[PDB]
């Protein structure tokens, strides 16, 4: 497992670097803890208007103002 | 039913293979510096 | 044959690019989103034979949203009568259609 | 007022290309333990002027051409494409500020192979046509790695905007996270412009040996109008300078110095090595640059996702 | 010696300095002493045409602030 | 005259096809198709399809017509041509005279004769090109499309290496 | 609009310089030349390998064309699917390169 | 008059540009090519006069016939001369190019390249020194300097 | 409808009639075929951009890619004909009449 690897690193180091970088690019997003935050930032980016809801009477988790404490927050992004 | 127009039509070959019905020859004469002076070269190349 | 593998296996291979009323990136509406939605909700489930005759008005509204043949025909009629009255001299353009009024917002 | 901006773009391009010949001959002279031109002007400064006037008053061939019209269209397309590559270049502000300037420059540089192909058509010499086909296959080979390296870097840019690429490198040069891309990019731009060790138009007779001094001075200068541009493009792409919006000439002096050093680096490469054999640079592209470029393209796809560093879309 | 190559390099550097400084001064001249508005996106174009309307002199760059409202 | 510029390009586009479908040679046929690709690309760019216009330049002209001119160079070393050219040109200019004197025409479909600046939309799209985000949707919504296209291109490589071998 | 002005100016300047180059020494009456090449008159033989590298360029350029919207595709909310399809496309480009490798298609222009 | 002064300044301009941008073809025949290389070498350095070597006769201005012209080569030399765009110049370098030299009475040697091409500067020596070839090139430059093409054109 | 659509369809029909009955170079037939593809690209692009139907913006690229791959395939057939007769004259393709 190290004789063939040293042999291909002595003969074809271009392809060894190629397969190694490709293998890292495949497997490493499944091991990184920051891959969750990529998804989280790309859904926190407001391309559209936050269309308001008609207050039916019972929506406690919806704020009545942007500065209200309920709703989604981005303190995880301001800290990181 | 061979007509007057469809009369020269010979049958196709038995293996369905027809016959296929050459290499380049260059002349690098005395117009060139990376041959060291005065040389003519008749190359026969195959690609 | 239409072997409906996508519904039998419950997978969405190409239903998403099929109509303009489907889920678009960033909630972008098509220009005739409402007309196509109305015609699709009219013609749903009733079969194509009943749809060709019972959803004619929604389909004409949607085809005329797509091609705008009636709108361009009306604009042709208005612009042609306007050109005739300009050539005859019985009409003058207002300052808000000649470009002399410094627009609103 | 915009026409003044177009002229102050394109006339100094031709002047810089003219004096690049002097810089090439002088820098190649001193690296070869000799001098370049110093007789014709003071310190050789009138050598490109005398050379351009000398070429413009030589007799052209006007040979038996397979196409007269493509014999005319090859210098016109060469100069027109060589001048239109400069119009989205942000230095620090571009002539044409477009949202897709990178893809624009990629497409217009892909259009430059028709000059080589039509110049090989217009000469009746079949060996000049062979050399033109080898030059075209060289250029379309290295356009592949240009496209993929450029895509991998624009995955860190966020857009196809060339002016965004200044905002991208406000903290660090983009040669630090992308130096393998930068070195394959630099050698690939060297191979785009038929520049040594990748030139195959001086020895085994090139595609433009039919042209003599009327169109040739134009072809050549269009060719050097690409070279500076590519280095300027490399300067925008991997060596992004500081931009103060209240003093834009800080960026203009900084990128100008870096682009001069990179064009001199082209001159210093061609004076240091022998040429490739033709299949050796085909071996260099298809077997050495292309697997690494695909691997690093996978790495620059997955890397901003795994570091939570996806750049902004706008 | 090696400093003989520097006049040609300096001339070529001035020729490369002219287009950038030129387009900077022209964009400051044609836009009211400021940068040219970048409109890559339709929201930027909408704000720029709204500036051209609210200026009253058919120029996007003529800015109107609190003095324009009562 | 500037309001009809898309229309003007379209006329050149038609002319460009009659430029090369008359076929004096594959050389000049390729030249006419390259000029036609440029002007139809200008048509595409004038509706806001900037990425699709640069796909015409990068891939059609810069990628594929290069290979057509390359194969025309390497493999392929009047009256009918000029007659078909002037015939198609007379047909197209009589169509232009009809649709400009009438502002309405019917060859197969009914066509308005005003400019196509009227048929646009008056809205905005915020901080993105809608066409750019729709092409970006190839990786998020277009999974099966990417699969079949990549398999077709891999099979295309394999198929070219099969039939060019001759063994 | 200003872009078309720039393109037209570059085409105009190129056509001006090319016409001056083709016709300023045609004012001269130098001499009339009769002048009665490595190959003499042999027909250009087809090179199969040049065509193969041109088609390999065309197919990899199409795979590049599929790869081109990736900086915009990195902005999606479906990043797992997007990353999977991006790695699949670059892998299929690598597999087309590996088949072009191992079937000796990259030889004598390697 | 005035137009005489105009064509005099134009002759000075075009003669300046032609003599200060001479491009010889890198084309040697015999031992004189070694010394012609020594004139390209760093000590003498023809490139500082605006004198560069170019491979093709199409982008070349002067043919330095540097070496023995044999009978077997003279049509190739004439073809090289006929591919050069005008104004083209010829510098005969060395005794064999000038008049046959050491091989004058040979069955196979053209006795002087001026039987084949018109010659502008004859450079003597066997070989002439590289300094002597550079002297001949500067004498060629001075010969180009006193050309009167537009004055004779204005007087014809 | 739109007036530019008539010109794009007329271009398509011109290149379609150029493909069909000429009996000329094979490369000229492939050029007419790719002119047909070019007009399909332009027409699909103008429709999809006109209707603001965002998900079909990736459709013409697909229409490009496949068909350009198709074009590559055609050239290889031509090259095999160019390796058989020395020309791409389609009247050499008459072995299979009998
Ligand atoms: C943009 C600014 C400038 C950029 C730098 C360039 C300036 C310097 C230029 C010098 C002169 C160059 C002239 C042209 C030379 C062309 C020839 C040449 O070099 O061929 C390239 C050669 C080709 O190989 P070769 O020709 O030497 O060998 C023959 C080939 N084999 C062996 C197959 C028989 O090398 C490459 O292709 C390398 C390209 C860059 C590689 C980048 C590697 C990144 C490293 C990643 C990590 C690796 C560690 C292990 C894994 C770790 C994981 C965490
Ligand atoms: C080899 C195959 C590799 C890719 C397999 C599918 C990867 C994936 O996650 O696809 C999800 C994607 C998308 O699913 P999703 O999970 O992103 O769904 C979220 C909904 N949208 C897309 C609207 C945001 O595709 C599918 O689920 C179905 C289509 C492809 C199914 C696999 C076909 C394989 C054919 C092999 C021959
Ligand atoms: C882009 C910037 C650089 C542009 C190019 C350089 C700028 C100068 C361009 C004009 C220079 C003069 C004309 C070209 C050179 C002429 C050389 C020559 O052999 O001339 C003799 C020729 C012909 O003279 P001739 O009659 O002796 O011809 C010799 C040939 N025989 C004897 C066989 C007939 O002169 C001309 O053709 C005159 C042309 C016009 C000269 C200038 C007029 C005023 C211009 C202001
Ligand atoms: C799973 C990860 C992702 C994989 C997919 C993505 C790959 C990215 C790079 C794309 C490369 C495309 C072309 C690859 C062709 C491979 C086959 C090959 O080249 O075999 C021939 C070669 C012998 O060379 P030869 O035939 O003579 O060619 C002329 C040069 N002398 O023989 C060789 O060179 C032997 C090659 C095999 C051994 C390489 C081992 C590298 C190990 C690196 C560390 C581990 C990486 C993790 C993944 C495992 C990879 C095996
Ligand atoms: C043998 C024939 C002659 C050969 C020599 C001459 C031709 C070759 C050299 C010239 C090449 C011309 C290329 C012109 C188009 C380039 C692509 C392009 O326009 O991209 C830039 C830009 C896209 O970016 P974006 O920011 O989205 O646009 C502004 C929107 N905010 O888009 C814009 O800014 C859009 C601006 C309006 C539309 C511009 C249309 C230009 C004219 C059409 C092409 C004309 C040339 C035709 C021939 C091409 C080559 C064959
Ligand atoms: C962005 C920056 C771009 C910069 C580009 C330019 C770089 C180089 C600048 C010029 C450098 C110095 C040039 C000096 C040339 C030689 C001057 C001279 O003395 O020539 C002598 C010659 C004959 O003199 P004569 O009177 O006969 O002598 C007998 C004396 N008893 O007399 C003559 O030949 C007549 C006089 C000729 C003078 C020519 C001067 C150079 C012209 C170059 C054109 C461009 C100038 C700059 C343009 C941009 C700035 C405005
Ligand atoms: C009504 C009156 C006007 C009529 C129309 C004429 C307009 C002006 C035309 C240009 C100037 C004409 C005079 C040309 C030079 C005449 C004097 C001369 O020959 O001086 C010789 C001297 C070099 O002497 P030399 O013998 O070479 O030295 C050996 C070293 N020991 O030479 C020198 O020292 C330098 C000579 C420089 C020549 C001028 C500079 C080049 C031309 C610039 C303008 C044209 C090109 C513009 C730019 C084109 C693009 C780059
Ligand atoms: C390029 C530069 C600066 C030098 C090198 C050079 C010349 C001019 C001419 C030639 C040349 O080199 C080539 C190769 O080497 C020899 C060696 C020769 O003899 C040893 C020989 O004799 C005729 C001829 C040649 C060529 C020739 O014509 O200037
Ligand atoms: C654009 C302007 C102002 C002039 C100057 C000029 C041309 C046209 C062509 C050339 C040129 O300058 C130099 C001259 O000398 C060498 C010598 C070379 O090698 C000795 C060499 O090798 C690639 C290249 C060259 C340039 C070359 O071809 O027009
Ligand atoms: S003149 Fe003399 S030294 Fe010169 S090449 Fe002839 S034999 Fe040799």
């Amino acid at each position: 497992v190290a004789a063939f690897l040293k042999n291909v690193w002595a003969k074809e180091p271009v392809l060894v670097a190629s397969f190694a970088i490709a293998g890292l690019a495949v497997i490493l997003p499944t091991l990184s803890p920051y891959t969750k935050y990529s998804l989280m930032i790309n859904r926190a980016t407001p391309y559209n208007y936050p269309v308001p809801l008609r207050d039916d009477g019972n929506m406690p988790d919806v704020p009545s103002h942007p500065q209200d404490p309920q709703g989604p927050s981005l303190e995880w992004l301001k800290r990181l | 039913y061979p007509t007057k127009e469809t009369a020269h039509w010979k049958p196709p070959p038995w293996n369905d293979v027809d016959p296929p019905k050459s290499n380049l020859t260059l002349n690098f004469g005395p117009q060139h510096p990376a041959a060291h002076g005065v040389l003519r070269l008749v190359m026969e190349l195959s690609g | 044959p239409f072997f409906d593998v996508q519904k039998k296996l419950g997978v969405d291979l190409d239903h998403w690019m099929t109509i303009q009323s489907a889920e678009q990136p960033h909630r972008i509406p098509a220009r005739c989103h409402a007309f196509e939605k109305e015609w699709i909700e009219c013609a749903h489930g009733i079969g194509s034979i009943r749809a060709e005759k019972e959803c004619k008005i929604e389909f004409e509204d949607f085809r005329e949203c797509l091609l705008r043949q009636k709108t361009m025909k009306r604009l042709n009629a208005i612009k042609r009568q306007r050109d005739k009255l300009i050539k005859e001299g019985k009409y003058t353009p207002p300052p808000h259609h000649s470009g002399q009024e410094d627009l609103r917002p | 007022m915009f026409m003044i901006n177009v002229l102050t773009l394109i006339i100094p391009i031709l002047l810089a290309v003219a004096f690049l010949t002097l810089v090439e001959r002088k820098v190649l002279g001193y690296m070869q333990f000799r001098k370049g031109p110093n007789v014709v002007g003071p310190y050789g400064l009138l050598q490109p002027i005398a050379d351009a006037i000398k070429l413009f008053i030589k007799e052209p061939l006007r040979p038996a051409t397979s196409s007269i019209s493509m014999f005319i269209l090859a210098p016109i397309l060469a100069l027109t494409l060589a001048l239109t590559m400069w119009i989205p270049l942000p230095m620090p502000y571009p002539l044409i500020n477009m949202n897709l300037g990178v893809l624009f420059m990629l497409a217009m540089s892909s259009l430059a192979v028709y000059s080589i192909l039509w110049s090989g058509w217009a000469s009746n010499s079949k060996y000049a046509l062979i050399g033109a086909l080898r030059a075209v296959a060289q250029t379309i080979s290295y356009e592949v790695t240009l496209a993929i390296i450029l895509l991998s870097v624009l995955l860190m840019n966020g857009s196809f905007t060339l002016s965004t690429l200044i905002i991208t490198q406000e903290q660090v040069w983009l040669i630090f996270p992308a130096w393998p891309l930068a070195m394959m990019w630099f050698i690939s731009t060297l191979a785009e412009t038929n520049r040594a060790p990748f030139d195959l138009t001086e020895g085994e007779s090139g595609f433009n040996v039919e042209y003599a001094a009327g169109p040739f001075a134009l072809f050549f200068m269009a060719e050097y109008a690409n070279i500076i541009m590519m280095n300027i493009f490399t300067t925008t792409l991997f060596l992004g300078a500081f931009h103060n919006p209240y003093m834009p000439e800080l960026y203009t002096i900084n990128f100008t110095i870096k682009s001069l050093l990179l064009s001199i680096t082209f001159l210093w490469i061609r004076a240091s090595y022998p040429r490739f054999r033709y299949d050796q640079l085909m071996h260099l592209l298809w077997k050495n640059f292309l697997p690494l470029t695909l691997a690093l393209c996978m790495w620059h796809v997955s890397l901003p996702i795994l570091l939570s560093s996806i750049p902004p879309q706008t | 010696m090696w400093f003989e190559v520097l006049p040609g390099i300096a001339v070529m550097g001035v020729c490369l300095f002219i287009p950038g400084m030129a387009t900077a001064r022209i964009h400051r001249f044609s836009n009211g002493g400021r940068e040219k508005r970048v409109a890559h996106y339709s929201y930027q174009w909408y704000l720029m045409e709204r500036d051209r309307r609210v200026s009253g002199v058919n120029r996007y760059y003529v800015s109107k602030g609190l003095e324009n409202i009562d | 005259m500037m309001t009809y510029i898309v229309f003007i390009l379209s006329i050149i586009f038609v002319m460009g096809f009659v430029g090369f479908s008359s076929k004096p040679s594959p050389i000049y046929g390729g030249l006419g198709l390259i000029v036609s690709g440029g002007v139809g690309c200008g048509i595409v760019l004038n509706f806001g399809g900037s990425f699709l216009g640069l796909m015409v330049f990068l891939i059609y002209l810069g990628g594929m017509m290069v290979v057509f001119g390359y194969t025309t160079a390497m493999a392929t070393e009047n009256k009918v041509v000029l007659g078909t050219f002037i015939t198609g040109l007379l047909m197209e200019f009589l169509m232009v005279y009809y649709v400009l004197k009438d502002k309405e025409v019917e060859i197969v479909f009914k066509f308005n004769g005003m400019g196509d600046w009227v048929i646009y939309d008056t809205g905005d799209s915020g901080f993105f090109s809608e066409e750019a985000m729709g092409i970006a949707a190839l990786y998020s919504y277009g999974t099966w499309l990417v699969i079949v296209t990549g398999w077709s291109l891999l099979i295309g490589v394999v198929v070219i290496m099969e039939i060019t071998r001759g063994n | 609009m200003n872009l078309m002005i720039t393109l037209l100016t570059n085409f105009t300047l190129a056509t001006l310089l090319v016409t001056i180059a083709f016709w300023l020494p045609q004012l001269n009456v130098y001499s009339e030349k009769t002048s009665p090449d490595p190959m003499g008159s042999a027909r250009l033989p087809f090179s199969m390998k040049f065509f193969l590298v041109a088609i390999t360029f065309l197919l990899f350029d199409l795979e590049i064309a599929l790869l081109l919207p990736l900086p915009w595709a990195s902005q999606t909310t479906n990043l797992n699917t997007m990353l999977t399809m991006a790695l699949l496309l670059i892998f299929l480009l690598a597999v087309s390169l590996a088949y072009e490798w191992t079937q000796k298609g990259l030889e004598w222009t390697e | 008059s005035r137009g005489e002064y105009v064509v005099a300044k134009l002759d000075d301009l075009i003669n300046w540009a032609r003599r200060s941008s001479l491009w010889p073809m890198t084309f040697g025949l015999a031992c004189c090519a070694v010394e012609m290389m020594h004139m390209a070498a760093p000590r003498y350095d023809m490139d500082r006069f605006g004198v560069v070597f170019r491979a093709s006769p199409r982008q070349s201005d002067v043919m330095i016939v540097a070496g023995t012209l044999t009978n077997k080569m003279a049509p190739a030399l004439r073809k090289v001369y006929d591919q050069m765009p005008e104004p083209r110049y010829v510098v005969s370098m060395g005794s064999c190019a000038n008049g046959g030299g050491y091989y004058h009475y040979s069955y196979s040697v053209v006795r002087g390249c001026d039987r084949i091409v018109p010659v502008d500067i004859y450079v003597p020596g066997c070989p002439p020194t590289a300094e002597a070839l550079l002297y001949g090139i500067l004498q060629l430059q001075k010969k180009i300097k006193r050309e009167k093409r537009l004055r004779i054109w204005y007087r014809r | 409808m739109s007036l530019v659509y008539m010109n794009i369809m007329m271009a398509f029909t011109v290149s379609l009639t150029g493909l069909l009955m000429y009996r000329s170079h094979l490369m000229s037939s492939l050029l007419c075929l790719e002119g047909m593809m070019l007009s399909l690209f332009i027409l699909a692009t103008l429709m999809i951009l006109n209707s603001h139907f965002t998900l079909a913006s990736m459709m013409p690229i697909i229409l490009l890619v496949f068909a350009a791959c198709e074009a590559a395939l055609g050239l290889s057939l031509l090259v095999m004909v160019s390796n058989t007769y020395g020309t791409d004259y389609v009247q050499n393709l008459n072995l299979l009449q009998c």
